[PDB]
DNA sequence: CAGTCCCTGTTCGGGCGCCAT
DNA sequence: GCATGGCGCCCGAACAGGGACTG
């Protein structure tokens, strides 16, 4: 119960940067914390134990630094292998702690939601039963915001939601957002609208249709 | 040439207990030093840690779980176990079951991990999904490149295989992690291409679900009205 | 009556027999007058007549008690002490008030007869034998052995206060929770029980003594304070030390003196601050024990202050477990020091005095030190627990101090009190030779032969001073030259010397001593703004050195 | 009555009487514990009450080992000890392991038990008697003494030596490569496995023992960071002796060639092949301090020359076995200590400098008890004798809190010196 | 070096105070 | 011809050991 934070939740450096994530105790840990690397697939790797020690074969560009209640990582120039999430274990005191990680992503020139909505599918409607799917595809960056709105009147029962992880080549986010009715509320109402509100446009984007 | 691998039920019945076994190889649980640790990972959340069982048996409990947690060994097979009372729908995650050794004075670290089991509390009946295309229409197509949908609802449990037109499809696809929709899964797959080939060249949903021994396809017929 | 108990085994100094020694005529005021007290003795079994083969006696004459006029037996067992082994004495340090905590309800007891209670080696007695002479040059004396434990008998003491303590042995286990003081037959006894109860037991052990042999008299005190225990008497919420009245007498002679002096000790344990360093060197010297001595008014001023303080009366308080314990050290005179141990604001559980001037050439750290160490050792043995200090010495002091020194220290838990005077060295020496100073290369010699020598010194400026020395020594020219460059000289200064002796003394940074010359030899340093002092091999030809020695050295021999 | 066995004659040195030491004051936590310790003892009877017809005495004390976190009861028997020995070095003496001192792992265990299963001689016991303090000096105080063999006195180990070859011949036929040796209460263990495979090696013998009924000290490991339980092992490797050196001035004030010029007189006791009058002549008369004497290629022939001789071992060392050993520790300064081990005057068998325990409290009397323990140590496995030592401390100072940080079932002789930084040469730097 | 001296620390004895027998 | 044992204190003496000089 001697809580470890990490401050910077989610960071996005670029190949050949330098970069540092913050691990703050709640107790004078004395240099009792370790560094993990947990890349997307999940395998988790030991990089530093000791705060500052290296484990072996682990790249000369990792650095541990810290002392008391404040320490850090500092990976010296990035590589495609770096880019993953992070985290610190204190292990001065059972129960053993881990930071909340810090997700280290790639930066890459902003891009907007390519937005697209549907129709609940016939079968879907043929069984009593209308979703409303609308992707929001390769958008930069990952902070976006959905919203439906029913003939105007926004909606809160139904909504679904699910973000991707940062495609590892176009560096971008998508992601699935359902309306999930009863066909009789469907079959009770003509307009559905999806609305996008992301960093690019000072108007949210939207798509939409009518039964 | 040291390993671990986790063993598990993968999927458990709400309120009955469940036992992960840690095969390893590489070292013994006898060599001073040597312990294992148990670590949990919920669904894209942040490590947690559950127990350590060291050589001299002194294993030390996550306080928050310690009246359900229970860690053991086999020493002699270097198999290392965790058994989870009563366990809960918040159980569900993925374990791990990592090598820890205190090297000296100062330093005592996880140096290997396995992979993790995927352990799921739930107690969803196994049913094969329903699928559903998503054809775009009210503002159908032109010029461009156009986005085509396919849905995956109410199945358990996971995991679902989802390509399009058998593979042949594969550069601008988008297969979404699934959500739980009332102890049921659900989830989209969104494929995009030139007008130039849809609908002229048809295109096809590949779904398939393991646990029910189904596999199915739906095609994207354009939209009607 | 007599004891069950088991008797222990004395033996004689190895290689030695009884003592056979003769006994002097009495007045037959005074052979009747012990004939009465022994028939009642043997009738009583303390004592036994004995055969004729017994070579054995120890003298045995009798005195009149003033007062009732009565008699009493008054046997001289200096001889046998001298022949009977020699124990392994039990008795480790007397008790103290300080140390006890408040019991609910409590007891004072006291055995009757302790040692003629307690039997005596059957095997010994022979040689306590003795003889009660007979009026006229008639048929022998009555003869007599000792049964108990013969009073003025070097055993005596150590075998009643095992003998005691084996018969307090079980009845201790049996009430753990009642705290039993035995001091030799004198018992304290207190528990946190209702006064019945405690009558109870109280009695329940009385009654277990009684049946060893040990008569528990009506001279307990129940339900009593003030208790008159070991000299004081204890008061349910404190306690006082018996009424202690000094003499004051009109001349003093030096004897006279000891009965002050040491009456003052025994106050400094509970009144505060009793410097004694003062009337104390009148005894100095080779004195008499009857000489009369002139009270010096540096004397006066201690006996001033001392009489004073022992005009206002004080209380002590008793010893609280989870309150720990702290200790404050005063300065005061030279050589003189004060603490007062307590744990709530000013309430104290004890004080003292220590004044101790440990090693010819000292400061005033190490007093402290010593002070410290010395209160330590003295509360482990009241409470078994060390205490806390609020020490007149700002941690910045001592920090410097056991850094720079090159002995370990070291002192427990403490925090500065602000209260003058203050502890802190005076002077203090260069790392580094300073520039802005002329290097005076000093040194001295001297001719045991003779009791003459000259010291002095060279500097880099040529500059020179060799001063002759008679009645001294090397280590004290050696330590003369030091003096001279120390006048002879700016605020700035660097010394070289060859005596470790001299550079020693020094470094240790004295700011007191016995000796002048080392006194004055301290004023320099404390009065100059820099010195350092470097050491040299000398007679390996440093030059610095060869100089100074040859100027020194008008009397290498002979 | 532990043993059928039959009872050694012991008759300490002639001329000499049996220890008549005093009782030094003891904390309540160490009195209950000595209590209790002494109480259960003499059920089994291994002890015995007395009181003051027994002339002898010696003290007693208890420290409550962190190797263990368990009391142990600790007699000074530096006296009696000494009184008795034709005893322990020439009659019964128990013979050294040449290459202890070689193996890169060894460990000791507290074989102290093996010992309440032996009768001590009959006439012998008045000897061993101590005495128990009582808090505010309550009652008087408890005596006893030994019957069976005690513990910490040289006598022992002699008279046990034969039963301790004998547990031991098998676990050694069947461990040819473990070395074992044994000083007083402990059995010196050491190998050149692994140190995960010696742990075991070790922890197997605490069992070959077991089976014997002597039973050995639960040293404990704690999960938590400290994990001071890594030291238990002894690794005769770091073991490095420390040569004299000298500084290295871009110019050499006065002053620096005089201090230098000592350092290099000093040791030219111990090695002989050191010159200074080529080197001292830059000193020629009586100049400023402060002054920046440049060095002479005459003379800094030789000064760089004599560090050449100050890098190795002395000239014809040897160690006597027949003569006792001594060893000066020398605060250094910031936690760091230095020490020489020798038999006779500057020809030292060994230099060295225990660095410090990061948890020194910034304590020397803590240190220095810890540097005293730790040379004593070496000491046994190296030679196979305690040493002497020369203590830069003040008796009064270092018999107050002496005991607090002790950690060792031994205890060594000792006595104090007041002498100041004769020249810098047992070397700062 | 062997024989001696100086100096410093420590131990011990002696008287007193206090306690008790 | 006055006790014994214990602890404390204060003083001075004999004692022990290290270092220094001398024929
Ligand atoms: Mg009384
Ligand atoms: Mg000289």
């Amino acid at each position: 119960d001697i809580q470890m934070t990490q401050t910077t939740s989610s960071l996005s450096a670029s190949l050949g940067d330098r970069v540092t994530i913050s691990c703050s105790a709640s107790q004078d840990i004395s240099s009792y914390l370790n560094w993990y690397q947990q890349k997307p697939e999940g395998t988790v790797k030991l990089l530093i134990y000791y705060t500052s020690s290296l484990h072996s074969g682990v790249p000369s560009r990792f650095s541990g630094s810290g002392s008391g209640t404040d320490y850090s990582l500092t990976i010296s120039n990035l590589e495609p292998e770096d880019i993953a999430t992070y985290y610190c274990q204190q292990y001065s005191k059972f129960p053993w702690t881990f930071g909340g990680g810090t997700k280290l992503e790639i930066k890459r020139a902003d891009a907007a939601p390519t937005v697209s909505i549907f129709p609940p599918s016939s079968e879907q409607l043929t069984s009593g039963g209308a979703s409303v799917v609308c992707f929001l595809n390769n958008f930069y960056p990952k902070d976006i915001n959905v919203k439906w709105k029913i003939d105007g009147s926004e909606r809160q029962n139904g909504v679904l939601n699910s973000w991707t992880d940062q495609d590892s080549k176009d560096s971008t986010y998508s992601m699935s957002s359902t309306l999930t009715l009863t066909k009789d509320e469907y079959e009770r109402h003509n307009s559905y609208t999806c609305e996008a509100t992301h960093k690019t446009s000072t108007s949210p984007i939207v798509k939409s249709f009518n039964r | 040439q040291i390993t671990l691998k986790e063993s598990g039920p993968g999927i458990v019945q709400p309120s009955q207990p469940f036992r992960l076994t840690c095969t390893f190889s590489g070292f013994s649980l006898s060599t001073s030093g040597i312990g294992v640790t148990w670590i949990r990972q919920p669904s894209g959340k942040g490590l947690e840690w559950l127990a350590t069982i060291w050589w001299d048996d002194d294993n030390r409990y996550n306080p928050s779980l310690k009246s359900r947690l229970t860690v053991s060994k086999d020493t002699s097979n270097n198999q290392a176990f965790l058994n989870m009372m009563t366990v809960e729908t918040a159980d569900t995650a993925i374990y791990y079951c990592a090598q820890s050794a205190i090297t000296s004075v100062t330093d005592s670290a996880m140096d290997h991990w396995g992979q993790g089991t995927s352990v799921t509390v739930s107690s969803a009946k196994t049913t094969p999904p329903s699928v559903y295309p998503l054809a775009p229409g009210s503002a159908a197509q032109t010029n461009s490149m156009v986005t085509l949908g396919c849905l995956v609802k109410g199945y358990f449990p996971e995991p679902v295989t989802v390509t399009w037109n058998s593979g042949s499809l594969s550069s601008g696809v988008h297969t979404f992690p699934a959500v739980l929709q009332s102890d049921l899964y659900t989830l989209s797959s969104s494929v995009t291409v030139p007008s130039s080939t849809w609908p002229s060249e048809t295109v096809t949903c590949n779904v398939a679900h393991p646990a029910s021994s189904t596999k199915v396809d739906k095609k994207i017929v354009p939209a009607d009205c | 009556p007599i004891s069950p108990i088991e008797t222990v085994p004395v033996k004689l100094k190895p290689g030695m027999d009884g003592p056979k020694v003769k006994q002097w005529p009495l007045t037959e005021e005074k052979i009747k007058a012990l004939v009465e007290i022994c028939t009642e003795m043997e009738k009583e079994g303390k004592i036994s007549k004995i055969g004729p083969e017994n070579p054995y006696n120890t003298p045995v004459f009798a005195i009149k008690k003033k007062d009732s006029t009565k008699w009493r037996k008054l046997v001289d067992f200096r001889e046998l002490n001298k022949r009977t082994q020699d124990f392994w004495e039990v008795q480790l340090g007397i008790p103290h008030p300080a140390g006890l905590k408040k019991k609910k309800s409590v007891t004072v007891l006291d055995v009757g007869d302790a040692y003629f209670s307690v039997p005596l080696d059957e095997d010994f007695r022979k040689y306590t034998a003795f003889t009660i002479p007979s009026i006229n040059n008639e048929t022998p004396g009555i003869r007599y052995q000792y049964n108990v434990l013969p009073q003025g008998w070097k055993g005596s003491p150590a075998i009643f206060q095992s003998s005691m303590t084996k018969i307090l042995e079980p009845f201790k286990k049996q009430n753990p929770d009642i705290v039993i003081y035995q001091y030799m037959d004198d018992l304290y006894v207190g528990s946190d029980l209702e006064i019945g109860q405690h009558r109870t037991k109280i009695e329940e052990l009385r009654q277990h003594l009684l049946r060893w042999g040990l008569t528990t008299p009506d001279k307990k005190h129940q339900k009593e304070p003030p208790f008159l225990w070991m000299g004081y008497e204890l008061h349910p919420d404190k306690w006082t030390v018996q009424p202690i009245v000094l003499p004051e007498k009109d001349s003093w002679t030096v004897n006279d003196i000891c009965k002050l002096v040491g009456k003052l000790n025994w106050a400094s344990q509970i009144y505060p601050g009793i410097k004694v360093r003062q009337l104390s060197k009148l005894l100095r010297g080779t004195k008499a024990l009857t000489e009369v001595i002139p009270l010096t008014e540096e004397a006066e001023l201690e006996l001033a202050e001392n009489r004073e303080i022992l005009k206002e009366p004080v209380h002590g308080v008793y010893y609280d477990p989870s309150k720990d314990l702290i200790a404050e050290i005063q300065k005061q005179g030279q050589g003189q020091w004060t603490y007062q141990i307590y744990q709530e604001p000013f309430k104290n559980l004890k004080t003292g005095k220590y004044a101790r001037m440990r090693g010819a050439h000292t400061n005033d750290v190490k007093q402290l030190t010593e002070a410290v160490q010395k209160i330590t050792t003295e509360s482990i043995v009241i409470w078994g627990k060390t205490p806390k200090f609020k020490l007149p010495i700002q941690k910045e002091t001592w920090e410097t101090w056991w850094t720079e020194y090159w002995q370990a220290t070291w002192i427990p838990e403490w925090e500065f009190v602000n209260t003058p005077p203050l502890v802190k060295l005076w002077y203090q020496l260069e790392k580094e030779p300073i520039v802005g100073a002329e290097t005076f290369y000093v040194d001295g010699a001297a001719n045991r032969e003779t009791k003459l020598g000259k010291a002095g010194y060279v500097t880099n400026k040529g500059r020179q001073k060799v001063v002759p020395l008679t009645n001294t020594t090397n280590q004290k020219t050696e330590l003369q030259a030091i003096y001279l460059a120390l006048q002879d000289s700016g605020l700035e200064v660097n010394i070289v010397t060859d005596s470790q002796y001299a550079l020693g003394i020094i470094q240790a940074q004295p700011d007191k001593s016995e000796s002048e010359l080392v006194n004055q030899i301290i004023e320099q340093l404390i009065k100059k703004e820099k010195v350092y002092l470097a050491w040299v091999p000398a007679h390996k030809g440093i030059g610095g050195n060869e100089q100074v020695d040859k100027l020194v050295s008008a009397g290498i021999r002979k | 009555p532990i043993s059928p066995i039959e009872t050694v004659p012991v008759k300490l040195k002639p001329g000499m009487d049996g220890p008549k030491v005093k009782q030094w004051p003891l904390t309540e936590e160490k009195i209950k514990a000595l209590v209790e310790i002494c109480t259960e003892m003499e059920k089994e009877g291994k002890i015995s009450k007395i009181g003051p017809e027994n002339p002898y005495n010696t003290p007693v004390f208890a420290i409550k080992k962190k190797d263990s976190t368990k009391w142990r009861k600790l007699v000074d028997f530096r006296e009696l000890n000494k009184r008795t020995q034709d005893f322990w070095e020439v009659q019964l003496g128990i013979p050294h392991p040449a290459g202890l001192k070689k193996k890169k792992s060894v460990t000791v265990l507290d074989v102290g038990d093996a010992y309440f299963s032996v009768p001590l001689d009959e006439d012998f016991r008045k000897y061993t008697a101590f005495t128990i303090p009582s808090i505010n000096n309550e009652t008087p105080g408890i005596r006893y003494q030994y019957n069976v063999l005690p513990q910490g006195w040289k006598g022992s180990p002699a008279i046990f030596q034969s039963s301790m070859t004998k547990i031991l011949e098998p676990f050694k036929k069947q461990n040819p490569d473990i070395v074992i040796y044994q000083y007083m209460d402990d059995l010196y263990v050491g190998s050149d496995l692994e140190i995960g495979q010696h742990r075991t090696k070790i922890e197997e013998l605490r069992q070959h023992l077991l089976r014997w009924g002597l039973t050995t000290p639960d040293k404990k490991h704690q999960k938590e960071p400290p994990f001071l339980w890594m030291g238990y092992e002894l690794h005769p490797d770091k073991w490095t002796v420390q040569p004299i050196v000298l500084p290295e001035k871009d110019s050499w004030t006065v002053n620096d060639i005089q201090k230098l010029v000592g350092k290099l007189n000093w040791a030219s006791q111990i090695y002989p092949g050191i010159k200074v009058r080529q080197l001292s002549k830059l000193l020629r008369g009586t100049k400023a301090l402060t002054e920046v004497i440049p060095l002479t290629e005459e003379a800094e022939l030789e000064l760089a020359e004599n560090r050449e001789i100050l890098k190795e071992p002395v000239h014809g060392v040897y160690y006597d076995p027949s003569k006792d050993l001594i060893a000066e520790i020398q605060k250094q300064g910031q936690g760091q200590w230095t020490y020489q081990i020798y038999q006779e005057p500057f020809k030292n068998l060994k230099t060295g400098k225990y660095a410090r325990m990061r948890g020194a409290h910034t304590n020397d009397v803590k240190q220095l008890t810890e540097a005293v323990q730790k040379i004593t140590t070496e000491s046994i496995v190296i030679w196979g004798k305690t040493p002497k030592f020369k203590l830069p401390i003040q008796k009064e100072t270092w018999e107050t809190w002496w005991t607090e940080y002790w950690q060792a079932t031994w205890i060594p002789e000792w006595e104090f010196v007041n002498t100041p930084p004769l020249v810098k040469l047992w070397y700062q730097l």
